[PDB]
RNA sequence: ACAGAG
């Protein structure tokens, strides 16, 4: 049995693969109006330069989709629409836009910037850091030549 | 926890012990302990009509009411705590003029829930307790220091 | 008026269409002109109250006017993360034959609540894998599943 | 005394290339006594300044009448009489570059002073017998207030 | 031609596909080829440009 | 393969490790964060003096 | 596998709400209806009993018995 | 006698990442043993070895000898290889979230309080600077309240006490400068920095990021030294996630979504554009086209089709980012140089 | 293609050189058609994060 | 055994020191940045972790005067044991109070 | 001999 620590890859069904880097605790959080406090933060310098919109509405939509029970498809060249996913977040109290009113954990102040929460699709791949670590001193060498 | 077919078995032996939710979360007393400050929706200018009407839709169901003075429907505040701030007064560009959302910093609204352990009246008195027992510590460690 | 925007400076948190405006905490001394924010223990004392407004089994709401945000916090972490209870860390099994693993089963019976006090226990000591009657508790699960 | 400058101002300008950012303004004011104009950057929040107003703008080498150089550094906690109890704002920066006018190919006497005060700049431009005191990495308060 | 719950006496999933050998007990999967046609007339340039 | 890319030029050497990097700031520009299962192993010949 | 009896982002106990959950699905509701009733508010404490697959039921028919 | 010592906190052990380039690629830094299973560096030394954190392995070598250290440790250090050797540009400097939140922390709107200006600067403490003096600056604003600039806690990066002789001196344009303003400019996009105070100007990618000269970290290599330019990027890249982490900074899909000004003005560009390119087809296929000069008649349409498909993606591009408010998340990234461009934004 | 997940209904009574699995398995959210078409969310590979 | 270290600066006699307290978070040292903050003898207080793993704060404090700055310190303490004290007896009246009121109504 | 990973 393993448990997720630092060097563990982990992806995102859109191409944003990443590897952990810190595991903070749930009150260093930063947490809603609700008590919500996210799982994985995730850094927004990955769009920009990628171009992912389908992650930005893969969570828009399950984020509507998760407040009343429902699967928003996201087919190719159809699914789902934006304007469709908007209106199922207003009817339920939250943002048409996802965007949270977020008071931090660390200063217990609120932040200036609305922060964008929602379920998005991680899948743990295998590339795990305790099947990677490797370390020689000295020890068996080859016959033939002589090196490790 | 499990679920069995008939032949297998389970038989162990568990050992409860005391522990602070930091080393491991399964200590938590909560399922989720958070606070938020308390809104007060203020109207600049008076609105009234049919444009009240669009504006106790923009809110959480039980904030704004719409009432009448001479036969004509004028909007005021009512229970502003019960607001979620979906912001939807801001897609309505006639409407962002006459309000200001705002947040009053010395008002806090806790919620506590509990897990089953313990009441949540005596989770907050044991929660006040650590907090003075922190300040306790370190007063025993200028003492014994000087 | 400058001392209106003065007063909302240190009194709300406006939101904005884009940000939320006055964050911070500006209530110290020598922050401003002809207000004294030096500590004043009378008037802490007075401003405070405390007015219980929901309370039944697993639940409370309650607020607090008067105190600031580095104590309202620092009261939440310690309810996240510093009041202990009561839960499993030992498993000892004998014939475990399900499909659930032995380790799954240790870690799904980790996290089920236990209603034994926790101000009449002590803490386990480094080592002592006995325990005794001062700072322990023992279950016993044994299920055998038959034919009807 | 210790005042390098001092003129009443009219404002003729808030935003010339728009409203750039949400707490600075660009006041390029004009004086009545002498000739000068003025670039300013105030804060509007604390401060409001409209497109008509006319302010009597002060700039003193110290902030203690009597003339004393003593500033190693400043207590904002102190209540003792200083020259700043007659206005309404006051800044603290250093003059970092005198520059020659280059509107005259020959014979002239306008020089320009630039004081930043942390990243809010003011440059002040006029004939050379008015700026006398200036000099390069010398320290200054800006003092302000309207008038009728 | 078997029902799922008879794939439960022969430990198999109902979902997997197939398509694959057994041979000395790895599975293994002959891939589809990707060749030209032929008895076709490829009328192409030379290196030198002919 | 051969002798002179494969065994002369560049060889298979020891005291070395492979592991995922993962970033930390509060290092400095010129440190790296060892983990302690690789401290164990990799040793240095400390030639003892005065 | 099984359902599993924490909320991972919250820590509401949700793992003794899916037999009740098939059960309000016996009496023909929809899932927001059922979810509601079972007492979710916040959605992460909704995904769990939302998006679980029920494997055990069908790992334990090849388990082996008498 | 040899005692064959673990590795411990000081010893010099090279750091190798496997398709090795130039000779950056390898550097010796100072070993730190931390309890994790990873290699850990400061995110400053991702621009020579070109990692990005994601499933990257890299390499490690211990020397044996005293000569193989004391050669690794001049030689290859990390501290005496700032620059490349290719044309002298500095490589190691900032990198993204380090100049994102320097942007946001040098900005004009961003005004402190004596609360948040000492609990910001009191994250520095911490290394070889924990025993000296803080030397908070004296406040802008005194009369009505009391406000720190954030460009004077940026400044304390660049003197963090009284007794440092450090003295920088950097003047040179931004990103967004106008052309005209030469520190009157109305983007605030002209870098003052003299006696190490920043007087003037937001903090671009050309300022403190890994692209060019002008950049102050080289400002300090080049006057005071290698390690007053090696601890400022320390200071740096402790300084401004505390900053940036509690201000709050996101993405979502209403920072990309088109407003109204674009959606009519996306029509008619794109009809435009059609209309002329069925116009040059008509005139090549019955009839006189007005050959381009050294071309056939076939390649002077693609040349024309070229320049007005490019017209529409320009008159496009140029009409979303006047709709775009500030405080956009990918406006702010394109303007500071961090991640990303205009073309991205104007693409999206 | 490397997302740890569940092979089959088989996966306990097979020995394999390698074999990983998730512990709480979840399936989607936001799915394609191409998901209910080759019955990827009877044994998905993830976890709703 | 010990959880309060006190590393003074170079060239300041006592009233420039870094508090290291041993086994804390950022629970108690912005409660006590606060506390400390509120008092006008004091022109700089705030804290940093060390490194994650290590469970430690550098509370710096600076004093304006001669004033060392052990006593803004420990006036900090006492004056959030009092405030913790006051919150306690205010929130267990308030719950007597609301057990009270609910026990006379529905009977 | 093949598949992966950067
Ligand atoms: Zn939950």
């Amino acid at each position: 049995t393993r448990r997720p620590e630092i060097g563990d890859k982990f992806s995102s069904r859109h191409g944003q693969k990443g590897v952990c880097g810190l595991i903070v605790p749930q009150e260093d959080m930063p947490f809603c109006d609700s008590g919500i406090c996210p799982d994985i933060i995730m850094n927004p310098h990955g769009f920009p330069s990628r171009m992912t919109v389908g992650k930005l509405i893969e969570l828009l939509a399950g984020k509507a989709g998760v407040l009343d029970g429902r699967f928003h498809y996201g087919t190719a060249f159809g699914g789902s629409k934006v304007k469709d996913v908007c209106e199922d977040l207003v009817r339920h109290g939250y943002n048409y836009l996802g965007k949270d009113y977020v008071t931090s954990g660390i200063t217990g102040e609120p932040l200036e910037a609305y922060i964008y929460f929602g379920p998005v699709y991680y899948q743990k791949l295998k590339h795990m850091v305790l099947d990677k670590m490797h370390a020689r001193a000295r020890g068996p060498r080859a016959v033939l030549t002589r090196q490790p | 926890i499990a679920q069995l077919r008939p032949g297998q078995e389970i038989d162990l032996l568990m050992h409860c012990v005391k522990g602070i939710g930091k080393d491991h979360a399964k200590f938590s007393p909560v399922a989720t302990a958070s606070y938020r400050l308390l809104p007060d929706i203020t109207l600049l200018e008076p609105v009234e009509g049919e444009a009240a009407e669009e504006l106790s839709r923009c809110f959480s169901p039980g904030v704004i009411e719409v009432q009448e003075v001479q036969g004509k429907k004028v909007a005021r505040v009512a229970n502003p705590r019960l607001d979620t701030f979906s912001r939807e007064i801001f897609r309505n560009e006639k409407l962002k003029k006459v309000v200001r959302l705002a947040r009053v910093r010395d008002h806090y609204i806790f919620s506590v829930e509990s897990t089953g352990v313990l009441p949540p009246d005596v989770l907050v008195s044991e929660a006040i307790k650590v907090l003075m027992g922190k300040c306790r510590r370190f007063l025993d460690e200028l003492d014994a220091v000087q | 008026a400058a001392s209106q925007a003065v007063e909302e400076m240190r009194s709300r948190v406006v939101l904005g269409e884009f940000g939320v405006r006055n964050v911070h905490t500006t209530d110290f001394p020598g922050n401003y002109s002809g207000y004294d924010d030096a500590w004043d223990q009378d008037r802490f004392e007075k401003n405070f109250r405390v007015d219980v407004v929901h309370m039944d089994e697993n639940s409370l709401e309650f607020d607090m006017v008067g105190i600031d945000a580095a104590i309202a916090n620092a009261f939440r972490r310690i309810l996240l993360a510093e009041v202990p209870t009561m839960a499993v860390e030992k498993v000892l099994v004998y014939n475990n034959t399900s499909i659930v693993q032995d380790e799954i089963l240790a870690h799904r019976l980790g996290l089920i609540p236990i209603h034994a006090d926790p101000r009449l226990f002590e803490y386990r000591n480094q080592g002592d894998e006995e325990g005794t009657e001062i700072d322990t508790l023992q279950f016993r699960l044994q299920v055998r599943c038959t034919r009807n | 005394a210790g005042i390098l400058f001092e003129d009443i101002f009219d404002v003729k300008d808030i935003d010339p290339e728009g409203k750039k950012f949400d707490r600075v303004s660009r006041l390029h004011c004009e004086s009545e006594s002498f000739k000068m104009d003025l670039i300013l950057d105030v804060n509007i929040q604390i401060y409001p300044v409209d497109l008509g107003d006319k302010f009597r703008l002060v700039i003193a080498s110290t902030l203690y009448e009597d003339g004393t150089l003593d500033d190693g550094e400043y207590n904002p906690t102190d209540d003792r009489p200083s020259r700043a109890d007659q206005f309404e704002y006051v800044m603290y920066g250093k003059v970092y570059r005198i520059e020659g006018d280059e509107t005259s190919t020959e014979a002239a006497t306008r020089l320009s002073a630039y004081v930043s005060y942390g990243g809010l700049l003011m440059r002040l431009q006029g004939d050379a017998n008015n700026l006398h005191g200036f000099e390069v990495d010398s320290r200054v308060y800006l003092l302000m207030k309207k008038l009728a | 031609g078997k029902t799922p719950a008879e794939f439960a006496k022969l430990n198999e999933c109902p979902l997997d596909p197939g398509g694959y050998f057994i041979v000395k007990g790895v599975e293994k999967v002959i891939l589809i080829q990707e060749q030209l046609s032929k008895n076709r007339i490829i009328v192409e340039a030379d290196r030198k440009g002919a | 393969q051969g002798r002179f890319r494969g065994n002369l030029s560049g060889k298979r050497v020891d005291f070395s490790g492979r592991t995922v990097i993962s970033p930390d700031p509060n290092l400095r520009i010129d440190e790296v964060a060892v983990p302690v299962h690789v401290a164990k192993i990799l040793t240095f010949p400390e030639k003892v003096n005065k | 596998m099984i359902i599993p009896v924490r909320c991972f982002t919250c820590g509401k106990i949700v793992g003794n709400k899916w037999e009740a959950y098939l059960g309000l699905l016996q009496a023909e509701y929809t899932e927001g209806d059922a979810l509601d009733a079972l007492g979710l508010k916040r959605y992460c404490c909704r995904r769990m009993l939302l998006a679980h697959v029920d494997l055990i039921e069908k790992l334990l028919n090849y388990a082996p018995l008498e | 006698d040899i005692v064959e010592r673990h590795l411990i906190d000081g010893d010099v052990v090279l750091f190798n990442r496997q398709p090795s380039l130039h000779k950056l690629s390898i550097m010796a830094h100072l070993a730190r043993v931390k309890p994790h299973r990873t290699f850990r560096f400061n995110e400053c030394v991702c621009t020579p070895y070109n990692a990005d954190f994601d499933g990257d392995e890299m390499n490690l070598h211990l020397p044996q000898t005293e000569e193989a250290k004391a050669e690794a440790l001049v030689l290859m250090g990390t501290k005496a290889n700032l620059v490349t050797p290719r044309n002298g540009e500095p490589l190691i400097a900032a990198i993204q979230d380090f100049l994102t939140g320097a942007y946001l922390l040098t900005l004009k709107d961003t005004f402190f309080d004596r609360a948040k200006a000492c609990q910001i600067i009191a994250s520095i403490l911490v290394g070889k600077d924990e025993k000296i003096k803080v030397r908070l600056p004296p406040p802008t604003i005194l009369k009505p309240v009391t406000l720190w600039t954030g460009k004077q806690i940026f400044s304390v990066i660049l003197r963090p006490s009284d007794d440092n002789p450090v003295r920088a001196n950097l003047r040179t344009k931004g990103k967004q400068y106008c052309g005209k303003g030469e520190d009157l400019c109305a983007n605030d996009s002209y870098v003052t920095i003299q006696n190490s105070e920043l007087m003037s100007g937001s903090m671009d990618k050309g300022t403190l990021g890994s692209g060019s000269k002008n950049n102050i970290f080289y400002i300090l290599l080049r006057d005071w030294g290698q390690n007053e330019a090696a601890d400022a990027m320390s200071r740096l890249a402790r300084l401004a996630p505390v900053y940036l982490s509690n201000r709050g900074f996101s993405i979502g899909i209403g920072d990309v979504t088109p407003g109204q000004g674009l959606l009519k003005a996306k029509y008619e560009l794109l009809n435009a554009g059609y209309k002329k390119c069925d116009e040059y087809i008509e005139a090549l296929n019955t009839g006189k086209l007005q050959q381009q000069p050294g071309c056939t008649a076939e390649e002077t349409l693609e040349a024309l089709i070229l320049k007005e498909l490019s017209v529409i993606r320009d008159h496009a591009g140029s009409a979303c980012l006047r709709e775009l408010d500030k405080s956009n998340s990918p406006l702010t990234m394109a303007l500071c140089g961090s991640k990303g461009s205009f073309i991205n934004i104007s693409q999206m | 293609k490397q997302a740890m997940g569940t092979i089959g209904y088989n996966q306990r009574n097979r020995i394999d050189t390698l074999m990983y699995l998730l512990a709480y398995p979840q399936k989607p959210m936001v799915k394609t058609k191409t998901i209910e078409l080759i019955e990827f969310e009877k044994l998905p590979a993830g976890q709703n994060a | 055994k010990t959880a309060l270290e006190m590393v003074q600066a170079a060239g300041t006699d006592r009233h420039c020191v870094t508090f290291v307290l041993h086994e804390e978070d950022h629970t108690l040292g912005n409660s006590l940045r606060y506390m400390i903050m509120k008092n006008p003898e004091v022109e700089f207080c705030g804290y940093t972790t060390t490194h994650p793993s290590e469970s430690k704060i550098n509370l710096r404090i600076q004093t304006r005067g001669t004033l060392p700055a052990v006593e803004p310190f420990q006036r900090g303490l006492n004056e959030l044991m009092n405030v913790c004290q006051h919150v306690l007896d205010k929130f267990e009246a308030s719950i007597k109070d609301y057990k009270d009121q609910k026990a006379s109504r529905n009977e």
